[PDB]
């Protein structure tokens, strides 16, 4: 009897008739609330036992007090937000400033020097990014700034934009006041601030592929594409996105930004090779999905319309040797096994980190529903051994199966 | 009738519009010069006015989620203060008497 | 494709189909008879963030009759009265 | 868990008593549903 | 203490009276103990102010209930009475 | 008649070939040549691929 | 209230909620009661120095 | 966190009461011993006789902060928060009011003076420009009958009259509030009036009478 | 008209009404007016002794009569129970 304390927090063997105790299902311990009554806070609204008064003031203070707001104040909140042109010509001085005071990388011999962190450019970009409407990949903006010839470039572009916005203003602002003004009651070419946004956005999405950041590049190249109004930036834009989700794996989207690089043709200058490009990136996207004939003739036109640029020859080469090898084995890619073998590490990646693993995130821990988790058994597209719809029975109604030993 | 419903619910409530603060209430002051029967005519104005607002508080209660605080709360407490003279001026006439 | 309907049956034998269907379920749904309820079935008032959960919503269909429970188990006074 | 299993690795005794009170539980919740009573579970602290 | 602090479904009401009960009940019918009682009869009739306040100037809070009338056309409206 | 065990007596079972292999191992795993995702030879996934030819 | 003056600019002079410091107690006192009449006070408050 | 809390936990755990309670939680009982000393240490002004008696400080007056930060700084006060003995003085205690964001308008940050404590500001007397220790004195008006409070130095002596508080910029409507002409209308006949009720009252107790008179 | 106070930084456009800044009105010496008498000054007195604790609630009418102590009383108890200014409550446990 009473082998401990007499509190009922205590950790020893109690008996009724010396130490009586009411019924305390769960409680906090001596140190804070633990997760396992937290659970009840956050779901039942007090803690399982009933005796704890729940006090949510703080809680009430951070959300209701905060997002309270006077409507006559919130009338004219929204008549004095700050000039978009100025929010934009500080975010790039200030952006342009923290590049230009980074540091140049020093080069050691024997081992592989560690870069200087970007401390004082996160704010800036992020002010730049969402003055903007454009995200830049923090990884990307590394690799540039340690590339001496891509942080050049990316100097060089960001004052060029600085410069055109401050002498001329916001082009990208321009069209969407005069379409929203349009709407209430043409196009242009592609300005020359737009000009120098895209081709920065380029260099840094550049950077981001030597980094090995497929999905940031191609998020960069998308939300860059969204500047160009030209055919030429329109065409190089989608030969880079193909190219980039090729890397990423993303074949669905490298075939159409390549087949767009194609179609916008006849409306380039005769000099780019964009649609080459576009070409090349609508033929691997073809190889890598398994259709190698439909490859093969992708390049046939695309050398057929140009005889022959490096890159389409190359790609020839690469389809002939494979073509050299594939009857020699099947006589084909058979269908069923299409676009089922892994390539590139990219999607190996990405498997390692949203794969399901032994135990949890597979089909057998937990499952989702309509943006809820629920058990292995209660799983609406499964009535495997186990789950609760085989007994759900007849419900009253009909008989609906015939069989006669289970439901 | 529903003409006798209408009277339930706040007209600006039904046409989603603002419901204005009105001026004041009833003081003793003013209500001292008041016959019997002015009174309990204004008493009950009163009274209709306040089950009107208590329906609307209910409401607004009952869906708290959907829609948020009651709109000028200060009419309760006018009609309550109005309400409470009528009762402070009747209960003096009746002390004389 | 004529599968078997409860208000169909109900229709064919005269059962007061409200009734035929609740010959297929718990008593204590239907009638006011001693039966144990969980907690969770049972309405909890609205939080913020949520809107208010109301036992007469989430099962319509097992609410008690107050109609057929008196018309079956409560006995009448009109046949009772002796005067 | 095979080299466990063959070493011992564990208790080498088990339970007992609960082959039994396993079909008593579920024959007293079939006794519950028949009395028109919710389920509980068997064992709420015991366990 | 005897004040009850159960809020629940099975509030009991208390059915044993307290002097404080009606020593306010005198103070508030005629001022207790600055003014002297009314006679009896005035005091049991219905010119007594309470009972005349009552009849004339009813306090009966019938409120509607809009969600039985609101965009529904409905044979049996819901009210809450006092 | 059991005493309380010191740090030392409660580390002796680290030193044993039970204790280790139970909580102190790693697993020999590769990428799914058609899953690109880690896998352990001899337990495959639900999928016509891994299924027919399981890798 | 505090965030509605603290985002309107306004002033305010009364109390918005009435404060019972009783917490209902006062219920409990009879109505005519009134506190009685002190002689001679053990106190130099009434005294009105301004300088110790 | 809820969710990522019990996905990280096991399915085999599990936790009772979650929708119920086996004790009754209507009974209302004290809170934490911490969460008291919070209430107390948040809402000091539920003290009774916590505000600050005489009210001396007024929108308009020039003061000068005494102590703590902006200590030195005169200024012009906004605002009077009276039960909770504060002031708001002008381009004094600026702070960011952070305002979240909502479905239509994103989160915005706003400046605003913020409320000062009382104890820590003094006067400063027009006529000296100076800390003054200010006293409220009566006064009555010359061509007013009443007798109005106002603020003296006792420096030099400079009489500061109390500014009224009076905003008319809500109106009420009109379907709803009846014209002064028309609630100012004495239709009061105390004579009549007062004879039907003395003559019920007298009926109701000589008939009380005449019953006792009855059983006696 | 903008019917609060601009904010500290705001710049309020032409035309747009804002509430008047607080000011000072007329001043006056103390030897220009000669009824001058200071607040609560006999301190010594013994008439100033409260006849209730410090602490009970203020029940009565602006003039000092209590032939609404008890109508008073129960408009308290009723907005206790309920306020008519009470906003959205956070709790968990609301009415509805
Ligand atoms: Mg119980
Ligand atoms: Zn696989």
């Amino acid at each position: 009897y009473q082998r401990g304390g007499w509190s009922p927090g205590s950790k020893h063997q109690k008996h009724m008739t010396l130490n009586p105790t009411l019924y305390l299902y769960r409680f906090p311990g001596p140190h804070g609330p633990g997760p396992y009554t937290m659970k009840y806070w956050w779901t039942l609204g007090c803690f399982p036992t009933g005796m704890e008064v729940p006090f949510r003031l703080h809680e009430f203070l951070s959300t209701y007090q905060q997002e309270h707001v006077p409507v006559e104040v919130e009338e004219w909140l929204r008549c004095y937000i700050k000039d978009p042109l100025s929010e934009l010509v500080n975010a790039s001085n200030d952006f342009f400033k923290a590049v230009e005071v980074y540091p140049e990388v020093e080069s050691a011999r024997g081992y592989k020097t560690l870069q200087p962190s970007i401390a004082p450019l996160l704010v800036p970009m992020k002010k730049f990014e969402e003055q903007l409407g454009v995200k830049i990949s923090p990884v990307g903006l590394r690799s540039v700034l340690s590339n001496p010839v891509l942080k050049d470039r990316f100097l060089d572009d960001l004052f060029d934009y600085k410069s055109y916005v401050e002498k001329g203003g916001s082009t990208p602002h321009r069209r969407l006041a005069r379409s929203r003004f349009e709407g209430s009651l043409p196009a242009e070419t592609t300005a020359d601030d737009e000009r120098s946004l895209i081709l920065l956005l380029t260099t840094i999405s550049e950077g981001c592929i030597n980094a090995g950041n497929y999905s940031d590049a191609a998020s960069v190249l998308a939300d860059a594409l969204m500047f160009c109004h030209d055919p030429d930036s329109q065409a190089t834009t989608h030969a880079n996105i193909s190219f980039a989700s090729l890397l990423n794996a993303d074949f669905k989207g490298a075939e159409y930004n390549g087949r767009e690089a194609a179609l916008l043709q006849p409306q380039v200058k005769p000099t780019s090779t964009a649609c080459a490009r576009g070409y090349v990136g609508w033929a691997a996207a073809a190889a890598y999905q398994d259709d190698f004939e439909k490859a093969e003739a992708i390049v046939k036109d695309g050398l057929t319309l140009y005889v022959g640029n490096e890159h389409l020859e190359k790609l020839a080469n690469k389809l002939q040797a494979l073509r050299e090898e594939q009857p020699s084995v099947y006589k084909q890619v058979p269908r069923s096994l299409r676009e089922s073998r892994s390539h590139l590490p990219s999607q190996q990646s990405r498997g390692l980190l949203s794969g399901s693993g032994k135990g949890f995130s597979n089909e057998f821990d937990w499952v989702e529903f309509k943006n809820k988790l629920y058990p292995s058994k209660m799983d609406p597209r499964n009535n495997e051994m186990g789950s609760v719809f085989r007994r759900v029975g007849d419900l009253g109604s009909f008989i609906s199966t015939s069989r006669s030993m289970e439901r | 009738s529903a003409a006798a419903f209408y009277e339930f619910v706040d007209n600006n409530f039904l046409n989603n519009k603002r419901p204005p603060v009105p001026g004041g209430s009833w003081t003793v002051e003013v209500l001292r010069n008041k016959s019997l029967a002015d009174l309990q005519h204004i008493w009950f104005l009163l009274l209709k006015e306040r089950n009107m607002l208590k329906s609307m508080k209910e409401h607004y209660l009952r869906h708290q989620e959907e829609l948020g605080a009651m709109p000028a709360p200060s009419r309760l407490k006018m009609i309550d203060e109005s309400m409470r003279n009528i009762k402070r001026v009747v209960k003096e006439r009746d002390e004389e008497a | 494709r004529g599968r078997f309907n409860m208000d169909e049956a109900a229709a064919a034998l005269q059962l007061n189909p409200a009734y035929a269907a609740a010959l297929y379920r718990p008593l204590n749904y239907t009638f006011h008879i001693r039966g144990q309820l969980y907690p969770a079935q049972k309405g909890r008032p609205s939080r913020p963030g949520s809107l208010a959960a109301s036992q007469g919503r989430m099962f319509p269909l097992y609410q008690r009759n107050d109609r057929l429970d008196k018309e079956l188990f409560r006995l009448n006074s009109r046949g009772l009265t002796t005067e | 868990s095979q080299f466990l299993k063959r070493t011992f690795v564990g208790g080498m005794g088990y339970n007992v008593k609960r082959p039994y009170r396993i079909e008593i539980r579920m024959e007293h919740d079939k006794k519950r549903r028949m009395r028109r009573r919710n389920i509980g579970c068997r064992r709420m602290m015991k366990s | 203490p005897p004040v009850n602090d159960y809020f629940g479904r099975s509030r009991i009401w208390n059915p044993i009276a307290c002097k404080l009960g009606y020593v306010r009940k005198k103070a508030d019918e005629w001022g207790w103990p600055n003014k002297p009682p009314p006679p009896t009869g005035l005091r049991y009739s219905q010119e007594f102010f309470p009972f005349f306040f009552e009849r004339y100037f009813p306090d009966a809070e019938v409120r509607l209930l809009l969600d039985s009338v609101l965009n529904n056309e409905t044979k049996r409206p819901v009210f809450q009475i006092p | 008649p059991k005493r309380k065990k010191n740090p030392m007596q409660l580390r002796r079972k680290v030193y044993g070939l039970h204790f280790k292999e139970k909580y102190l191992k790693m697993e020999e795993w590769y990428y799914c040549p058609l899953c690109a995702e880690p896998k352990k030879p001899g337990e495959w996934c639900r999928r016509e691929d891994c299924r027919q030819i399981k890798p | 209230v505090d965030r509605e003056v603290l985002l309107t600019g306004k002033s305010v002079w009364e109390c918005p909620i009435h404060i019972d410091h009783t917490c209902g107690g006062s219920k409990t006192v009879p109505p005519h009661a009134k506190k009685p009449v002190r002689y001679m006070d053990a106190g130099i408050a009434n005294v009105g120095v301004t300088d110790i | 966190r809820l969710e990522l809390l019990e996905s990280m936990r096991h399915p085999r755990e599990r936790d009772f009461y979650q929708d119920h309670t086996y004790h009754n939680q209507w009974l209302r009982r004290d809170l934490e011993k911490h969460q008291k000393q919070q209430l107390a240490a948040r809402y000091k002004y539920f003290a009774p006789d916590f505000e600050i008696s005489p009210w001396i400080w007024y929108p308009g007056d020039i003061v000068e902060v005494v102590s703590g930060e902006g200590i030195g700084q005169r200024g012009t006060i906004i605002a009077v928060i009276k039960y909770k003995n504060e002031i708001v003085v002008q381009n004094i205690n600026v702070q960011d009011v952070v305002i979240p964001a909502s479905e239509s308008r994103p989160e915005q940050i706003v400046q605003r003076e913020h409320p000062i404590s009382v104890t820590r500001v003094r006067h400063v007397d027009p006529s000296t420009n100076e800390i003054c220790n200010i006293e409220m004195v009566k006064v009555r008006n010359k061509e007013t009958g009443e007798m109005e409070e106002k603020r003296m130095s006792l420096e030099s002596g400079i009489l500061m009259s109390i500014p009224p508080v009076n905003d008319e910029l809500e109106v009420g409507d009109p379907l709803k509030d009846t014209p002064i002409q028309d609630a100012d209308e004495a239709t009061y006949d105390r004579e009549a009036e007062q004879a039907v009720l003395v003559d019920k009252r007298l009926e109701a107790m000589e008939e009380h009478f005449v019953q006792s008179l009855k059983q006696s | 008209y903008m019917p609060f106070r601009p904010f500290h930084g705001w710049t309020v456009p032409n035309g747009v009404r804002t509430p008047p800044e607080p000011t000072l009105g007329p001043t006056a010496k103390v030897e220009d007016v000669k009824d001058v008498q200071l607040a609560e000054p006999a301190v010594g007195d013994a008439s100033h002794q409260r006849k209730l604790p410090k602490h009970f609630p203020v029940v009565q009418a602006s003039d000092g009569s209590s032939l609404l102590r008890e109508e008073t009383i129960a408009c308290m108890e009723r907005e206790r129970r309920l306020p008519h200014n009470m906003g959205k409550l956070y709790s968990y446990h609301r009415p509805y």
